């Protein structure tokens, strides 16, 4: 039974260098390439060139070339991956994989029937920085027969994650709050909103607590209607 | 009426008994004489599909080659499978004959004759042999030496050109020698001269052949992206010796885009530790022999890969290839098939 | 080269998933599924041809440059991201997450205004919020002085509330402070099926 076993997932930083391993079993090891595709969350699975075991001949992908090497040991049948210059781009699970097809004879390369279990590979700066806490003003009138809407941005904060309270969590009805979204400054941003009753806008509270564990840092906001 | 079929294959040539040269001595055992007078039938209003990728007449001539090298080029210490293996390693005549090979009793080969045929797809002018031609066993990566040239113009020949993981065999039609020496009076050093100006003219008839298979993109070379030295460099056999080239200054995107004109000089080495080509492992063979060691051959075909990948630029990228002696065998018998009359 | 579509397919258990790839190119075409935290596994391969221990549940089909996966009788392992395949190429992913049936809900829209504390950032974020909603398909289109937005609009949602099965939905649309005191109206348009007609919700800058 064909298996390809990889190494364990790593954290690295930008202008670094990774090197992971694929163990393959249960076949001829030479008879069929190896390739190396990574998958990230958002984006295309990325096909970063493939390795034929018996002279190491190899082919990378263009958008690649010159960053990657793909090696193997032949008493051990290991291939190795090899990605320098590492940057947020890179941040991937990384798998190794061979086509359903294989005889001594022939192959089919793409059919991808075998993966390794995967290779987690975190790339990020060590810096970190704290989230700016704006305000979201439900209104300017008071309606004393609707629900008003209010929150806070958490704006250009990093690395993830936030978390988001109100009122030291003691409301929680109709809180939500969303998803982070990696801005193309790379660094990120979420909101918090909560639904309230508008007749009680010039009577309770409102505070968002934020919560930023990486920058050791927690923010008390007061969300109140603006004086116009 | 016939079909396709597959079937043991006997071989012929000219090996001389008397000869001490390897093949010579291998085909004298393994061979019979040739015909003087052969017989070849044209046939009218017959259209046949062939595919050079899946004939298995190549995997009987591996056979044939590995038992060959097998049997005369045997290394002093053989390395494979953690295991070590010490033979007796003489020297010996290495310089390989042509080798014909026929069908038995109820099959017949059948030979293509279109002069533009790549490799795969119908054939209108087909005609009934016993024997191929005369082919040269010879074993290289990156050059195919020696071989038979295109009829009329270049050949692009690939199982699939959309398919990155398949070779690339560019069959020329007009040879372009190279003269490969190791002086007398360090040892394991050598060289190989090729003309610029005959080389440079025929690389860029090569490109513009190329632009017509992908859209007249920008055709760009590049040295081998990586491997054993086997394929990253032009590996070959000469008189005996394993002899490995550097390439990188053949393909030269300046000369088929002044000065390069003239004699390339490729840096050679002759190796005494090799990695075998049979995918067995390393071999260790005797240093190399005294005196002028040189051969001058025919690049009469190149092998290639192309680079693939997410891209959108308006060039491809094609570098030296190789590795697959099968694909050595292909190049020389893609005009035939076996077929079993009844 | 491969455009697959749609991105995130909501459907319950027990009903039908349709996936389909447009290709441009031909050679033989691949489907693959990934479950959370697992890797990637083949589905189908040469088009239509089911690789082993698939359910003939799965079926591939093509009418032209079109390929499709279908997935009938939704199982709970069916569920997950899906790609396409061509060579070296890859579809962007289907996502099919398990979506609980309910009634259909309008979404009700609000704005926000830039902060006056961010106004001194020299950055403005205006915030579209989406509440409570059902099915989960909505569009939100920005509108600054009538004109249509595009690549400057961030969107997130929120996963199926575990008590009433509604998203939300929030959609920030970034200017610069320089860039937003330029023009006047500024507007988010939502279509959603529980809406009659595209529903705007807009305010005027400078006036309260
Ligand atoms: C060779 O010709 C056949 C027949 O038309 C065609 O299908 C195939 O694509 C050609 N191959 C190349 C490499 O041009
Ligand atoms: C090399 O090519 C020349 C003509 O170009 C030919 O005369 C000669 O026989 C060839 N040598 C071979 C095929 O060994
Ligand atoms: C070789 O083929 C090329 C086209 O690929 C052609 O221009 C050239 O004239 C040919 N050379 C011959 C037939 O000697
Ligand atoms: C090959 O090159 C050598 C010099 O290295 C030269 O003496 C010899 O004449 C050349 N042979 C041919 C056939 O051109
Ligand atoms: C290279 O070949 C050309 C003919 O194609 C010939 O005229 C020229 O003299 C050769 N150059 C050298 C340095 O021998
Ligand atoms: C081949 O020679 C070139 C000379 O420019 C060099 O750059 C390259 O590294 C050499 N290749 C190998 C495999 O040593
Ligand atoms: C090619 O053939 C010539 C004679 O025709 C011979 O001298 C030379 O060694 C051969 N080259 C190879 C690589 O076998
Ligand atoms: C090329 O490969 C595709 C599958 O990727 C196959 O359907 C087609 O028949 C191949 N073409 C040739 C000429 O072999």
């Amino acid at each position: 039974q064909v298996r390809l076993s990889q190494s364990g997932g790593q954290m690295k930083k930008p202008g670094d260098s990774m090197r992971i391993s694929c163990r393959a079993s249960g076949y001829e090891f030479i008879n069929c390439p190896i390739n190396w595709i990574r998958l990230a969350p958002g984006k295309r699975p990325e096909w970063m060139g493939w390795m034929k075991p018996r002279l190491g001949a190899v082919s990378y992908a263009r958008q690649l070339q010159g960053r990657v090497t793909m090696t193997r040991d032949m008493y051990s049948e290991t291939a190795f991956l090899e990605l320098r210059s590492l940057t947020s781009d890179d941040t991937a699970v990384y798998f190794c994989t061979r086509g359903k097809y294989c005889t001594a004879r022939d192959y089919y390369n793409w059919d991808f029937e075998h993966w390794g279990q995967g290779t987690p590979v975190t790339v990020s700066s060590a810096s970190t920085k704290g989230p700016s806490v704006f305000p979201l003003a439900p209104s300017s009138k008071s309606t004393s027969g609707g629900t008003a809407a209010l929150g806070c941005l958490v704006k250009d904060y990093f690395p993830e994650p936030v978390t988001v309270s109100w009122n030291s969590g003691a409301l929680t009805s109709g809180v939500h709050t969303f998803p982070a979204v990696l801005q193309s400054s790379g660094l990120y941003s979420l909101s918090s909103v909560v639904t309230v009753p508008s007749s009680s806008l010039g009577t309770q509270t409102y505070i968002c607590n934020v919560n930023h564990k990486p920058s050791n840092t927690k923010v008390d906001k007061k969300v109140e209607p603006k004086s116009c | 009426v016939w079909k396709d079929a597959d079937t043991t294959l006997f071989c012929a040539s000219d090996a001389k008994a008397h000869e001490t040269e390897v093949h010579n001595v291998w085909a004298t055992h393994a061979c019979v004489p040739t015909d003087p007078n052969p017989q070849e039938i044209h046939l009218e209003n017959v259209t046949e599909n062939f595919n050079m990728w899946k004939n298995n007449m190549v995997e009987q001539m591996q056979e044939d080659v590995i038992s060959l090298w097998d049997q005369s080029l045997q290394p002093c210490v053989k390395l494979t499978g953690g295991s070590v293996i010490k033979q007796a390693c003489p020297k010996i005549s290495f310089d390989p004959i042509p080798i014909h090979y026929c069908t038995p009793a109820g099959y017949v080969i059948l030979k293509c004759n279109d002069k533009n045929f790549n490799g795969t797809g119908p054939c209108k002018n087909v005609s009934s042999v016993q024997c191929t031609h005369g082919i040269k066993p010879v074993v290289s990566t990156q050059l195919l030496l020696n071989g038979s040239l295109a009829e009329e113009e270049i050949i692009i020949r690939s199982e699939n050109l959309t398919n990155n993981a398949k070779t690339i065999i560019v069959h020329l039609n007009k040879s372009v020698e190279i003269n490969c020496t190791r002086p007398s009076n360090d040892i394991r050093k050598a060289y190989c001269e090729i003309n610029g100006t005959k080389w440079n003219k025929v690389l860029k008839q090569v490109t513009e052949k190329l632009k017509e298979h992908f859209n007249n993109k920008t055709i760009i070379f590049q040295p081998p992206s990586g491997g054993d030295l086997e394929i990253t460099m032009h590996h070959f056999n000469c008189r005996g010796e394993f002899f490995y080239c550097n390439t990188t200054q053949l393909f030269n995107n300046t000369c088929i885009g002044k000065g390069c004109n003239g004699t390339i000089t490729l840096p050679c080495k002759i190796k005494q530790i090799i990695n075998m080509w049979q995918g067995t492992g390393q071999a260790m063979y005797a240093p190399p022999i005294d005196g002028k060691i040189n051969c001058v051959s025919n690049i009469t075909g190149i092998l290639l890969t192309r680079d693939g990948g997410a891209n959108n630029t308006s060039n491809e990228t094609f570098r030296p290839g190789g590795g697959n002696i099968k694909d050595n065998w292909r190049s020389e018998l893609y005009k035939y098939k076996v077929v079993q009359i009844e | 080269v491969l455009t697959q579509s749609p991105g995130t397919l909501s459907l319950s258990p027990g009903e039908t998933a349709i996936i389909s790839c447009r290709t441009s190119q031909y050679g033989s075409l691949a489907w693959y599924q990934q479950r959370p935290g697992q890797a990637p596994r083949l589905v189908i391969y040469s088009g239509s041809t089911r690789a082993a221990g698939i359910p003939d549940r799965f079926s591939g089909s093509r009418w032209g440059p079109d390929y499709t996966l279908t997935i009938s009788n939704l199982e709970s392992g069916d569920f997950g991201v899906y790609y396409c395949q061509q060579y070296e190429f890859f579809g962007q992913g289907t996502k099919v997450q398990v979506d609980i049936k309910r009634t259909v809900a309008a979404p009700s829209v609000f704005i926000f205004p830039p902060s006056d504390e961010q106004l001194k950032s020299g950055t403005a974020s205006v915030v579209c919020l989406l509440n409570n909603f059902y099915p989960r398909e909505a569009k939100v289109q920005w509108k600054v002085d009538n004109a249509l937005q595009s690549g400057n609009s961030q969107e997130s949602v929120t996963e199926q509330d575990s008590k009433d099965s509604t998203y939300s939905l929030s959609s920030t649309l970034t200017l610069s402070k320089a860039d937003y005191e330029k023009h006047k109206v500024y507007a988010c348009e939502v279509t959603h099926q529980g809406l009659s007609s595209p529903v705007t919700k807009s305010f005027n800058r400078g006036e309260c």
